[PDB]
């Protein structure tokens, strides 16, 4: 995260770092949406390109953590993965359309202070918060700049963009299953998520029921708070047909 | 049901330092 | 080198 903060004690109970067991090193963010399921990006697990293709095996899932390389003794919990699960029209090929998988753990993980799931939003939920100029939030232990790491989660919060704005930001192609956010250049206030980051929510607190709903998973984008660019978030109301249909199955 | 209520901030009615900039921007 | 070396269970 550039230009984050430190995050509160509990303040992201439903935080997951996705941490490599090979080389011991941070793979991703993820986020946790019940006592055996944990959401992610796509990316995070398979991406030919860069030769990335993980098998449960090679991955644990760190839960209830603040501090990004300490062992948490007594909050953090760590899970082995039962199954991944990737969206079958992720497109890794162009723009990663559809960035969005699901890791089933080997146990249910005990609920505490520190570990607590977020709400997936319904089509209400989504029609309302999701507007240009209405804030989400954005957490994880990623880069705090494009070219240091943090001691501790940071937490950046920012307001989702104009459709139009985030086309004209880019040479990409963006689809209906993306959003994007970030501040306009000379707005006096900056930040997005970096490297790491991906796979972590996008969450937004319901003015209606004060409950937490994650709108996005951290994508991609050019680069980190570069003026004129934007972050890029998987559209989790979009794709949760999908994401009932595993949880339902499996 | 319990989704989306943090133990240390919603289950107590004790709010972090920047939600509020969250909900001022839902307008 | 930068994690700290996690209980020998989990791995
Ligand atoms: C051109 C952008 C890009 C692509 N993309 C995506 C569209 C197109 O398919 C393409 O080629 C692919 C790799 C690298 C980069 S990059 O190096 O320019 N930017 C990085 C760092 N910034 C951020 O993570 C964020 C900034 C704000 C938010 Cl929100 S995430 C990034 O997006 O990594 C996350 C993605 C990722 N990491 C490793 C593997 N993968 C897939
Ligand atoms: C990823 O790995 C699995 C298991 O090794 C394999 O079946 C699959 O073809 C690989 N996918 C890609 C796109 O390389």
């Amino acid at each position: 995260i550039v230009e984050g903060s430190d995050a509160e004690i509990g303040m992201s109970p439903w935080q997951v770092m996705l941490f490599r067991k090979s080389p011991q090193e941070l793979l991703c963010g993820a986020s946790l949406i019940s006592d055996r399921w944990v959401l992610t990006a796509a990316h995070c697990l398979l991406y030919p390109p860069w030769d990335k293709n993980f098998t449960e095996n090679d991955l644990l899932v760190r839960i209830g953590k603040h501090s990004r390389t300490r062992y948490e003794r007594n909050i953090e919990k760590i899970s082995m993965l039962e199954k991944i699960y990737i969206h079958p029209r992720y497109n890794w090929r162009e723009n990663l359309d559809r960035d969005i998988a699901l890791m089933k753990l080997k146990k249910p993980v005990a609920f505490s202070d520190y570990i607590h799931p977020v709400c997936l939003p319904d089509r209400e939920t989504a029609a309302s918060l999701l507007q240009a100029g209405y804030k989400g939030r954005v957490t994880g232990w990623g880069n705090l700049k494009e070219t240091g790491q943090p001691s501790v989660l940071q937490v950046v919060n920012l307001p989702i963009v104009e459709r139009p704005v985030c086309k004209d930001s880019t040479r990409i192609r963006i689809t209906d299953n993306m959003f994007c956010a970030g501040y306009k250049p000379d707005e006096g206030k900056r930040g997005d998520a970096c490297e790491g980051d991906s796979g972590g929510p996008f969450v937004m607190k319901s003015p209606f029921n004060n409950r937490w709903y994650q709108m996005g998973i951290v994508s991609w984008g050019e680069g980190c708070d570069r003026d004129g660019k934007y972050g890029f978030y998987t559209h989790v109301f979009r794709l949760k047909k999908w994401i009932q249909k595993v949880i339902d199955q499996f | 049901a319990d989704c989306g209520l943090r133990p240390l901030f919603e289950k107590k009615s004790l709010e972090d330092k920047t939600e509020r900039e969250l909900l001022e921007s839902y307008i | 080198g930068d994690f700290e070396e996690i209980p020998e269970e989990y791995l």
